[PDB]
DNA sequence: TTTTTTTTTTTTTTTTTTTT
C-alpha cells in the first residue's frame, strides 16, 4: 500500500481538464538536471516562525523591522530552487528551508559559510548532488508582482530509494494488460 | 559483446539454438562445483505458471566464476548444441541491489517476455 | 488518508572533445 500511480508534467498542465480551480498538489518523479547557483540562502534573525527579513540600517548589524533585536548569528533560511527534468517537461522547482535543506543534507548556515570559504568544496557538493532523481509533492499557483505573471511550482516534501516497489507495480501492470 | 545480447528465458532452449545471452535468476548450491542449479518462478503462484529450475553442468570451465549463496549474478553465456550438456559457463557479473531488502523476480519476468515478443526495443 | 507563512517573478545547465 504506497503511492505508485502519477502523471507528468506535461499532462499536469491539461489533461481532459478542468479540474477548473480545484487541486492540492501531487506527486512528481522527475530526475534533478541543474542547482542554481544565484539566490540560495537568504539571511534573517535567530527565532522560531521567522516572517520578516532582515535589513542592514547605518550600523553594520542586521535590524529586523517587526521585533526590534540584536543578531549575533545571521540564520539563513533557504530561497534556493532547481532545475529539473522528467520523461517530458522540464521544469523548474522551488524549495524551502526544510526542502533544500534535506536535498543536499546541508543546512543553510554551513552551506553560506561554504561558499565564502577557502577551499572549493562548495562547487565540488554542487555538482556532486546535482544530475540525481528525486520524487517530490509539487503545488502550482499563479502570482503576480506588477507587470510579469506566470505559473511557479514549489516542492512539499521528498521521497528517493523506492526501486522495488517501482518495478513490481510495473510489472504487475505490464500483466493486468493482457 | 558488440553484438545483440537480449536476456531470454533459460526454457528457451529449445526455441533458439546455440545463442549468445545473459540470465538472471536464483544460484542453488550443488553437491558439486560441476553442476548448477537455476531457481527462476515465474509471477504467480497457483496462476497456473510453476516455479522453473533449470540444471547446468558447470565442469572445469570458470572456476573463478563460481557465485556467491544468495547473491545474484548477470549470467553471460552460450548454449551448446550438441547435446546432454546445459547452457555452457562463459562469463559473470556480480549483482546486488541493496541492504536490508529484496528483489522480486517478477518484475525480471515480465521484461524477459518483452524483448522476446518486441525485437526492437531490448 | 493527503490541507503554507521563508523571496519574486528569472531562471541556463557540457559550452570543444572531429574527419578530408
Amino acid at each position: 500500500k504506497f503511492i505508485a500511480q502519477r502523471i507528468t508534467i506535461a499532462r499536469a498542465q491539461a489533461e481532459n481538464l478542468g479540474r477548473s480551480e480545484k487541486g492540492d498538489f501531487f506527486s512528481v518523479k522527475a530526475a534533478i538536471s541543474f542547482l542554481k547557483v544565484d539566490n540560495f540562502a537568504y539571511p534573517a534573525c535567530s527565532n522560531e516562525n521567522c516572517n520578516k527579513k532582515v535589513l542592514e540600517q547605518p550600523d553594520g548589524t542586521w535590524r529586523c523591522e517587526k521585533c526590534d533585536t540584536n543578531n549575533a548569528r545571521p540564520n539563513w533560511r533557504y530561497i534556493l530552487t532547481i532545475s529539473i527534468i522528467d520523461e517530458t517537461n522540464q521544469l523548474w522547482l522551488t524549495l524551502f528551508d526544510d526542502q533544500a535543506k534535506q536535498l543536499l543534507g546541508v543546512d543553510a548556515n554551513t552551506l553560506m559559510s561554504l561558499k565564502e570559504e577557502d577551499p572549493n568544496e562548495f562547487t565540488k557538493i554542487t555538482q556532486s548532488i546535482q544530475m540525481n532523481e528525486y520524487d517530490f509533492r509539487i503545488r502550482a499557483r499563479e502570482d503576480t508582482y506588477n507587470d510579469q505573471s506566470r505559473i511557479r511550482y514549489t516542492v512539499a516534501n521528498l521521497h528517493s530509494l523506492n526501486y522495488r516497489a517501482e518495478a513490481d507495480y510495473l510489472a504487475d501492470e505490464l500483466s493486468k494488460a493482457l | 559483446m558488440a553484438s545483440e545480447t537480449p536476456r531470454v528465458d533459460p526454457t528457451e532452449i529449445s526455441n533458439v539454438n546455440a545463442p549468445v545471452f545473459r540470465i538472471i535468476a536464483q544460484i542453488k548450491s550443488q553437491p558439486t562445483e560441476s553442476q548448477l542449479i537455476l531457481q527462476s518462478p515465474t509471477i504467480s503462484s497457483k496462476n497456473g505458471s510453476e516455479v522453473e529450475m533449470i540444471t547446468l553442468n558447470n565442469i572445469r570451465v570458470s572456476m573463478n566464476k563460481t557465485f556467491e549463496i544468495d547473491s545474484w549474478y548477470e549470467f553471460v553465456c552460450r548454449n551448446n548444441d550438441d547435446g546432454e550438456l546445459g547452457f555452457l559457463i562463459l562469463d559473470a557479473v556480480l549483482c546486488k541491489f541493496k541492504e536490508n531488502e529484496d528483489l522480486s523476480l517478477n518484475g525480471v519476468v515480465a521484461l524477459q517476455r518483452l524483448c522476446k515478443k518486441y525485437p526492437e526495443i531490448y
